[PDB]
Protein backbone atom coordinates (compact mmCIF):
# COMPACT_ATOMS: atom_id res chain seq x y z
CA UNK A 1 0.00 0.00 0.00
CA UNK A 2 1.18 3.51 -0.70
CA UNK A 3 0.13 7.05 -1.37
CA UNK A 4 1.26 7.45 -4.98
CA UNK A 5 -0.72 4.50 -6.33
CA UNK A 6 -3.75 5.36 -4.16
CA UNK A 7 -3.73 8.92 -5.46
CA UNK A 8 -3.33 7.77 -9.09
CA UNK A 9 -6.16 5.25 -8.71
CA UNK A 10 -8.61 7.88 -7.43
CA UNK A 11 -7.86 10.24 -10.31
CA UNK A 12 -8.45 7.42 -12.77
CA UNK A 13 -11.74 6.53 -11.06
CA UNK A 14 -12.86 10.18 -11.19
CA UNK A 15 -11.99 10.32 -14.87
CA UNK A 16 -13.91 7.13 -15.71
CA UNK A 17 -17.09 8.48 -14.09
CA UNK A 18 -16.76 11.75 -16.03
CA UNK A 19 -16.26 9.74 -19.21
CA UNK A 20 -19.56 7.93 -18.62
CA UNK A 21 -21.36 11.19 -17.81
CA UNK A 22 -20.01 12.93 -20.91
CA UNK A 23 -21.00 9.96 -23.07
CA UNK A 24 -24.63 10.39 -22.00
CA UNK A 25 -24.46 14.20 -21.34
CA UNK A 26 -24.29 14.53 -25.17
CA UNK A 27 -32.59 6.75 -25.53
CA UNK A 28 -31.57 9.24 -22.82
CA UNK A 29 -35.09 9.51 -21.39
CA UNK A 30 -35.37 5.73 -21.14
CA UNK A 31 -32.02 5.56 -19.35
CA UNK A 32 -33.40 8.08 -16.84
CA UNK A 33 -36.21 5.61 -16.01
CA UNK A 34 -33.85 3.70 -13.71
CA UNK A 35 -33.14 4.78 -10.13
CA UNK A 36 -29.89 4.07 -8.32
CA UNK A 37 -29.33 3.60 -4.61
CA UNK A 38 -27.28 6.31 -2.98
CA UNK A 39 -24.85 6.41 -0.04
CA UNK A 40 -26.24 7.75 3.20
CA UNK A 41 -22.62 8.65 4.07
CA UNK A 42 -19.67 8.84 1.68
CA UNK A 43 -16.61 10.46 3.27
CA UNK A 44 -13.84 7.86 3.24
CA UNK A 45 -12.56 5.02 1.09
CA UNK A 46 -14.48 2.15 2.70
CA UNK A 47 -17.74 3.85 1.65
CA UNK A 48 -16.93 2.83 -1.93
CA UNK A 49 -18.74 -0.40 -1.05
CA UNK A 50 -21.89 1.61 -1.88
CA UNK A 51 -20.45 2.23 -5.36
CA UNK A 52 -19.39 -1.38 -5.94
CA UNK A 53 -22.83 -2.80 -5.17
CA UNK A 54 -24.43 -0.52 -7.78
CA UNK A 55 -22.01 -1.35 -10.66
CA UNK A 56 -24.04 -4.27 -12.05
CA UNK A 57 -27.21 -2.11 -12.43
CA UNK A 58 -25.06 0.73 -13.90
CA UNK A 59 -23.72 -1.60 -16.60
CA UNK A 60 -27.25 -2.82 -17.33
CA UNK A 61 -28.45 0.74 -17.91
CA UNK A 62 -25.45 1.69 -20.05
CA UNK A 63 -26.05 -1.40 -22.25
CA UNK A 64 -29.24 0.29 -23.54
CA UNK A 65 -27.17 2.24 -26.11
CA UNK A 66 -17.74 0.28 -24.64
CA UNK A 67 -19.75 -0.37 -21.44
CA UNK A 68 -18.37 -3.68 -20.08
CA UNK A 69 -14.78 -2.48 -20.48
CA UNK A 70 -15.33 0.79 -18.65
CA UNK A 71 -17.38 -0.82 -15.88
CA UNK A 72 -14.84 -3.59 -15.24
CA UNK A 73 -12.05 -1.01 -15.08
CA UNK A 74 -14.09 0.88 -12.45
CA UNK A 75 -14.74 -2.37 -10.57
CA UNK A 76 -11.04 -3.26 -10.38
CA UNK A 77 -10.23 0.25 -9.08
CA UNK A 78 -13.05 0.38 -6.50
CA UNK A 79 -11.93 -2.95 -5.04
CA UNK A 80 -8.31 -1.80 -4.55
CA UNK A 81 -9.28 1.54 -3.01
CA UNK A 82 -11.87 0.17 -0.60
CA UNK A 83 -9.30 -2.42 0.48
CA UNK A 84 -10.06 -5.32 2.81
CA UNK A 85 -18.29 -2.38 5.96
CA UNK A 86 -21.88 -2.81 5.21
CA UNK A 87 -23.16 -0.03 2.91
CA UNK A 88 -25.85 2.21 4.42
CA UNK A 89 -28.15 3.52 1.68
CA UNK A 90 -30.09 6.79 1.84
CA UNK A 91 -33.83 6.64 1.25
CA UNK A 92 -33.76 9.07 -1.71
CA UNK A 93 -32.86 7.38 -5.02
CA UNK A 94 -31.09 9.01 -7.99
CA UNK A 95 -31.13 8.99 -11.78
CA UNK A 96 -27.93 7.85 -13.50
CA UNK A 97 -26.91 11.51 -13.88
CA UNK A 98 -27.52 12.35 -10.22
CA UNK A 99 -25.71 9.08 -9.30
CA UNK A 100 -22.58 9.86 -11.35
CA UNK A 101 -22.46 13.43 -10.03
CA UNK A 102 -22.55 12.27 -6.39
CA UNK A 103 -19.68 9.83 -6.90
CA UNK A 104 -17.72 12.28 -9.05
CA UNK A 105 -18.12 14.74 -6.17
CA UNK A 106 -16.98 12.07 -3.69
CA UNK A 107 -13.79 11.41 -5.68
CA UNK A 108 -12.93 15.10 -5.96
CA UNK A 109 -13.36 15.39 -2.20
CA UNK A 110 -10.86 12.64 -1.31
CA UNK A 111 -8.34 13.76 -3.96
CA UNK A 112 -7.96 17.36 -2.80
CA UNK A 113 -7.04 16.34 0.77
CA UNK A 114 -4.27 13.93 -0.34
CA UNK B 1 -43.44 12.72 9.95
CA UNK B 2 -44.12 11.32 6.48
CA UNK B 3 -47.74 11.51 5.30
CA UNK B 4 -49.57 11.14 1.97
CA UNK B 5 -53.30 11.94 1.71
CA UNK B 6 -55.50 11.24 -1.36
CA UNK B 7 -58.60 13.38 -1.98
CA UNK B 8 -61.01 12.23 -4.67
CA UNK B 9 -64.55 12.95 -5.92
CA UNK B 10 -66.26 9.91 -4.36
CA UNK B 11 -68.77 9.39 -7.15
CA UNK B 12 -68.32 10.28 -10.84
CA UNK B 13 -70.51 9.91 -13.93
CA UNK B 14 -69.08 7.68 -16.69
CA UNK B 15 -68.95 10.47 -19.31
CA UNK B 16 -66.84 12.76 -17.09
CA UNK B 17 -63.20 12.85 -15.91
CA UNK B 18 -61.72 11.65 -12.62
CA UNK B 19 -59.37 14.00 -10.74
CA UNK B 20 -57.51 13.05 -7.53
CA UNK B 21 -55.15 15.17 -5.43
CA UNK B 22 -52.31 13.65 -3.37
CA UNK B 23 -51.15 16.10 -0.64
CA UNK B 24 -47.82 15.13 0.98
CA UNK B 25 -46.10 16.25 4.17
CA UNK B 26 -42.76 15.61 5.84
CA UNK B 27 -40.69 15.60 2.63
CA UNK B 28 -40.35 17.50 -0.66
CA UNK B 29 -41.52 16.47 -4.14
CA UNK B 30 -38.21 17.86 -5.42
CA UNK B 31 -36.50 14.88 -3.69
CA UNK B 32 -38.87 11.91 -4.30
CA UNK B 33 -40.76 10.23 -7.15
CA UNK B 34 -44.53 9.61 -6.61
CA UNK B 35 -46.37 6.58 -8.06
CA UNK B 36 -50.14 6.15 -8.49
CA UNK B 37 -51.64 2.67 -7.90
CA UNK B 38 -55.20 1.35 -7.92
CA UNK B 39 -57.14 -1.67 -6.66
CA UNK B 40 -60.56 -2.56 -8.05
CA UNK B 41 -62.76 -4.07 -5.34
CA UNK B 42 -61.85 -7.73 -4.83
CA UNK B 43 -58.90 -7.57 -7.27
CA UNK B 44 -55.12 -7.16 -7.11
CA UNK B 45 -52.92 -4.07 -7.10
CA UNK B 46 -51.97 -2.39 -10.37
CA UNK B 47 -49.40 0.34 -11.01
CA UNK B 48 -50.72 3.29 -13.09
CA UNK B 49 -47.70 5.57 -13.43
CA UNK B 50 -45.07 7.70 -11.73
CA UNK B 51 -44.07 11.38 -11.77
CA UNK B 52 -40.29 11.81 -11.42
CA UNK B 53 -38.52 14.32 -9.18
CA UNK B 54 -37.52 16.27 -12.32
CA UNK B 55 -41.16 16.49 -13.48
CA UNK B 56 -41.41 13.96 -16.29
CA UNK B 57 -43.83 11.02 -16.16
CA UNK B 58 -43.97 7.35 -17.08
CA UNK B 59 -47.29 5.60 -17.56
CA UNK B 60 -48.68 2.07 -17.60
CA UNK B 61 -49.05 1.19 -21.31
CA UNK B 62 -52.72 0.27 -20.96
CA UNK B 63 -53.73 3.67 -19.55
CA UNK B 64 -51.20 6.06 -21.13
CA UNK B 65 -53.40 7.88 -23.63
CA UNK B 66 -56.16 8.71 -21.11
CA UNK B 67 -53.92 9.75 -18.17
CA UNK B 68 -52.30 13.02 -17.11
CA UNK B 69 -50.11 13.19 -13.99
CA UNK B 70 -48.75 16.58 -12.89
CA UNK B 71 -47.52 18.22 -9.72
CA UNK B 72 -46.95 21.47 -7.87
CA UNK B 73 -43.64 21.26 -5.98
CA UNK B 74 -44.47 24.36 -3.92
CA UNK B 75 -47.90 23.14 -2.75
CA UNK B 76 -46.60 19.57 -2.13
CA UNK B 77 -49.43 18.24 -4.30
CA UNK B 78 -49.58 15.63 -7.08
CA UNK B 79 -52.58 15.46 -9.44
CA UNK B 80 -53.95 12.41 -11.27
CA UNK B 81 -56.47 13.06 -14.06
CA UNK B 82 -58.10 10.17 -15.96
CA UNK B 83 -60.40 10.58 -18.97
CA UNK B 84 -62.70 8.24 -20.96
CA UNK B 85 -63.94 6.60 -17.80
CA UNK B 86 -65.35 3.09 -17.70
CA UNK B 87 -67.27 1.30 -14.98
CA UNK B 88 -64.08 -0.81 -14.82
CA UNK B 89 -62.40 2.27 -13.27
CA UNK B 90 -64.15 1.93 -9.90
CA UNK B 91 -61.21 1.34 -7.54
CA UNK B 92 -59.31 2.53 -4.50
CA UNK B 93 -56.59 4.95 -5.71
CA UNK B 94 -53.30 5.29 -3.74
CA UNK B 95 -50.29 7.57 -4.08
CA UNK B 96 -46.89 6.23 -3.01
CA UNK B 97 -43.56 7.89 -2.15
CA UNK B 98 -41.18 5.80 -4.23
CA UNK B 99 -37.88 5.85 -2.37
CA UNK B 100 -35.83 2.87 -1.25
CA UNK B 101 -38.51 2.25 1.41
CA UNK B 102 -41.93 2.97 -0.19
CA UNK B 103 -44.47 4.93 1.84
CA UNK B 104 -48.18 4.63 1.01
CA UNK B 105 -51.14 6.95 1.37
CA UNK B 106 -54.47 5.82 2.85
CA UNK B 107 -56.20 5.29 -0.51
CA UNK B 108 -59.45 6.94 -1.70
CA UNK B 109 -62.38 5.00 -3.19
CA UNK B 110 -63.75 6.37 -6.47
CA UNK B 111 -66.95 4.80 -7.78
CA UNK B 112 -67.90 5.22 -11.44
CA UNK B 113 -71.62 4.94 -12.22
CA UNK B 114 -41.77 -5.14 -19.77
CA UNK B 115 -40.46 -7.11 -16.80
CA UNK B 116 -43.10 -9.68 -15.92
CA UNK B 117 -43.35 -10.89 -12.34
CA UNK B 118 -44.91 -14.25 -11.40
CA UNK B 119 -45.97 -14.81 -7.78
CA UNK B 120 -46.04 -18.40 -6.26
CA UNK B 121 -49.26 -19.93 -4.75
CA UNK B 122 -52.23 -17.90 -5.84
CA UNK B 123 -53.60 -19.10 -2.48
CA UNK B 124 -52.29 -20.91 0.64
CA UNK B 125 -54.52 -22.67 3.19
CA UNK B 126 -52.41 -23.43 6.24
CA UNK B 127 -52.54 -24.62 9.85
CA UNK B 128 -51.81 -22.34 12.80
CA UNK B 129 -48.10 -22.47 13.30
CA UNK B 130 -46.51 -23.78 10.08
CA UNK B 131 -43.83 -22.20 7.92
CA UNK B 132 -44.68 -21.09 4.37
CA UNK B 133 -42.75 -19.70 1.40
CA UNK B 134 -44.06 -17.34 -1.27
CA UNK B 135 -41.94 -16.86 -4.38
CA UNK B 136 -41.78 -13.97 -6.85
CA UNK B 137 -39.82 -14.59 -10.07
CA UNK B 138 -38.98 -11.90 -12.63
CA UNK B 139 -38.35 -12.08 -16.39
CA UNK B 140 -34.88 -10.57 -15.94
CA UNK B 141 -32.45 -9.36 -13.30
CA UNK B 142 -33.99 -6.70 -11.06
CA UNK B 143 -30.99 -6.15 -8.73
CA UNK B 144 -32.93 -6.50 -5.44
CA UNK B 145 -35.56 -3.88 -6.45
CA UNK B 146 -38.35 -5.86 -4.85
CA UNK B 147 -40.81 -5.13 -2.03
CA UNK B 148 -43.26 -7.39 -0.18
CA UNK B 149 -46.63 -6.14 1.10
CA UNK B 150 -49.38 -7.40 3.42
CA UNK B 151 -53.01 -6.38 2.88
CA UNK B 152 -55.93 -7.09 5.19
CA UNK B 153 -59.54 -6.48 4.16
CA UNK B 154 -60.52 -2.84 4.32
CA UNK B 155 -56.98 -1.51 4.84
CA UNK B 156 -54.16 -0.18 2.71
CA UNK B 157 -51.23 -2.50 2.00
CA UNK B 158 -48.50 -2.60 4.64
CA UNK B 159 -44.83 -2.77 3.64
CA UNK B 160 -43.08 -5.81 5.12
CA UNK B 161 -39.75 -5.94 3.22
CA UNK B 162 -37.92 -3.59 0.87
CA UNK B 163 -34.74 -3.96 -1.18
CA UNK B 164 -35.53 -7.72 -1.46
CA UNK B 165 -34.14 -8.52 2.01
CA UNK B 166 -34.52 -5.54 4.38
CA UNK B 167 -37.04 -6.10 7.18
CA UNK B 168 -39.02 -2.90 7.72
CA UNK B 169 -39.33 -1.08 11.03
CA UNK B 170 -42.07 -2.51 13.23
CA UNK B 171 -42.63 -5.70 11.18
CA UNK B 172 -42.36 -9.00 13.13
CA UNK B 173 -39.16 -10.93 12.65
CA UNK B 174 -41.27 -13.93 11.59
CA UNK B 175 -41.21 -12.32 8.12
CA UNK B 176 -38.01 -12.70 6.11
CA UNK B 177 -37.04 -11.86 2.53
CA UNK B 178 -34.32 -13.55 0.49
CA UNK B 179 -33.22 -14.11 -3.09
CA UNK B 180 -31.14 -12.50 -5.79
CA UNK B 181 -31.13 -11.81 -9.50
CA UNK B 182 -34.53 -12.98 -10.74
CA UNK B 183 -36.01 -15.19 -7.95
CA UNK B 184 -37.09 -13.85 -4.55
CA UNK B 185 -38.91 -15.42 -1.61
CA UNK B 186 -41.00 -14.31 1.36
CA UNK B 187 -40.86 -16.68 4.34
CA UNK B 188 -43.30 -16.59 7.27
CA UNK B 189 -42.27 -18.84 10.17
CA UNK B 190 -44.70 -20.06 12.87
CA UNK B 191 -47.51 -18.06 11.34
CA UNK B 192 -50.29 -16.65 13.48
CA UNK B 193 -53.94 -15.63 13.29
CA UNK B 194 -52.69 -12.03 12.60
CA UNK B 195 -51.08 -13.29 9.38
CA UNK B 196 -54.34 -14.07 7.50
CA UNK B 197 -54.00 -11.63 4.61
CA UNK B 198 -53.29 -11.31 0.91
CA UNK B 199 -49.57 -10.87 0.13
CA UNK B 200 -48.03 -9.10 -2.89
CA UNK B 201 -44.58 -8.55 -4.37
CA UNK B 202 -43.69 -5.49 -6.47
CA UNK B 203 -40.62 -4.85 -8.63
CA UNK B 204 -39.23 -1.39 -9.29
CA UNK B 205 -36.21 -1.92 -11.58
CA UNK B 206 -37.36 0.25 -14.43
CA UNK B 207 -40.96 0.97 -15.33
CA UNK B 208 -43.63 -0.39 -15.26
CA UNK B 209 -43.36 -1.09 -11.50
CA UNK B 210 -45.28 -4.35 -11.80
CA UNK B 211 -47.10 -6.19 -8.98
CA UNK B 212 -47.27 -9.95 -8.54
CA UNK B 213 -50.72 -11.56 -8.67
CA UNK B 214 -51.16 -11.89 -4.93
CA UNK B 215 -51.20 -14.81 -2.49
CA UNK B 216 -54.30 -15.16 -0.34
CA UNK B 217 -53.33 -16.96 2.91
CA UNK B 218 -56.00 -18.57 5.14
CA UNK B 219 -56.10 -20.97 8.12
CA UNK B 220 -57.84 -24.00 6.84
Amino acid sequence: SSTKKTQLQLEHLLLDLQMILNGINNKLTRMLTFKFYMPKKATELKHLQCLEEELKPLEEVLNLARPRDLISNINVIVLELKGSFMCEYADETATIVEFLNRWITFCQSIISTL
Amino acid sequence: EVQLQESGPGLVAPSQSLSITCTVSGFSLTNYDISWIRQPPGKGLEWLGVIWTGGGTNYNSGFMSRLSITKDNSKSQVFLKMNSLQTDDTAIYYCVRQGRTPYWGQGTLVTVSDIQVTQSPSSLSVSLGDRVTITCKASKDIYNRLAWYQQKPGNAPRLLISGATSLETGVPSRFSGSGSGKDYTLTITSLQTEDVATYYCQQFWGTPYTFGGGTKLEIK
